[PDB]
């Protein structure tokens, strides 16, 4: 298998300053669609930088979530993929950590302008 | 119209095959959806299949259970129920959506929220035992 | 591509190549991100819209009606279809979807991402 | 680390030179960005640049009027100011950001909540007239 939000996996993006490559990414879409749908929308998960400098960035410490370095979520690189590109799960983020996620989505998508 | 039949009272372990025929119109390439409705419970999608028959979807508590296929024929898209259990206690309905189509995805079409374009009156399912 | 992007504008842009169920080639989208990125990041976070249906049959999609947006069809936003565009994918402005529509867009974009927390 | 100067008072039409240093490490390859904090106003990135000498941002209220330019040879970066306006009357503060650099895009590190790595202690810029 099942595909659930937050769960960390790896996925196969290339082709595409869009964040291309077999990557890690983490599922942000809802659970219904995760079920019925034959797609998924993803955040990037890159290694080149290690802190977020802006909010709409993610943590995830390597010593947390057996990961190849520390790691940060871009929450403004999110892309829809067919599920066939999802090759192998990593892991998946705690309710605490997608929270920081949910948060930085919806600075991300404007969905705070009130 | 869209005419659901077959249902009826059945044992535990008894065996069913409700029938969805449209009248007027054609189902050849039209999605297909099955969906029950049990009193106090929500409504689940059983199965559904896509104007392809490539890609076809099963709840998780049917799988291996329920049979879904088209009859292009008799205009006609069958759910055979096998192994059936008091939970599968509920309202049938059955439900077509007129082309064009988004996705060739039988699961899409068998999400809780899709708007059909057509349906049936739904057909009575009771297992008790 | 633009010159100001702003959130809720509706561009042609290029999405080739895709594979599968996704969205692609040259066609109008609908700028989803917030209006700080729209200026200063090089990319821009979009959701696809399909003439290939014109009315919304899950939460996920909102219509657009052409006799109001100068579009060739009646058309369907589909929320479940984002991707992040570099700047220069953006070909040519088409309109801009009014505050109430984007409000719908806003529902539409809060259950496709499960930000109901 | 990062210390800078150059500011003062000046009349409407004048011109000033602000100043960005670094001691203990390469500017060279680092983003540097040119902010400024007028009194009850939202940090303002004015000019940036990403480590390669060639992704620049202006500000659209200083195109034409303000300059960057970094000197790799004396480890400092320089925001040429012309035509100054009352309006540009702010504190004006340098940052650097150490590499790796997620994006080759001088707008990117302009935005005004990019916590940069190093921060200059700021210099008061001045345009008034009588």
């Amino acid at each position: 298998d099942p595909i659930r939000r937050g769960d960390v996996y790896l996925a196969d993006l290339s082709p595409v300053s869009e964040q291309g490559g077999v990557r890690p990414v983490v599922i942000i879409q809802n659970d219904t669609g995760n079920k019925y749908s034959p797609t998924v929308i993803v955040a990037a998960i890159t290694g080149r930088i290690n802190k977020a400098k802006i909010p709409t960035h993610v943590e995830i410490e390597k010593k947390k979530y057996k990961l190849d370095k520390d790691s940060v979520i871009l929450l403004e690189q999110i892309r829809t993929l067919d599920k066939k590109r999802l090759k192998e799960k990593l892991t998946y983020l705690s309710d605490d950590k997608m929270k920081e996620v949910d948060n930085a989505l919806m600075i991300s998508l404007g969905l705070n302008a009130v | 119209q869209l005419q659901e039949s077959g249902g009826g009272l059945v044992q535990p372990g008894g065996s069913l095959r409700l029938s969805c025929a449209a009248s007027g119109f054609t189902l050849d390439y039209y999605a297909i959806g099955w969906f029950r409705q049990a009193p106090g419970k929500e409504r689940e999608g059983v199965s559904c299949i896509s104007s392809s028959d490539g890609s076809t979807y099963y709840a998780d508590s049917v799988k291996g259970r329920f049979t879904i296929s088209r009859d292009n024929a008799k205009n006609t898209v069958y759910l055979e129920m096998n192994s059936l259990k008091p939970e599968d206690t509920a309202v049938y309905y059955c439900a077509a959506e007129a082309p064009p189509l988004l996705y060739d995805s039988g699961s899409y079409y068998c999400q809780p929220l899709y708007q059909y374009d057509y349906w049936g009156q739904g057909t009575q399912v009771t297992v008790s035992s």
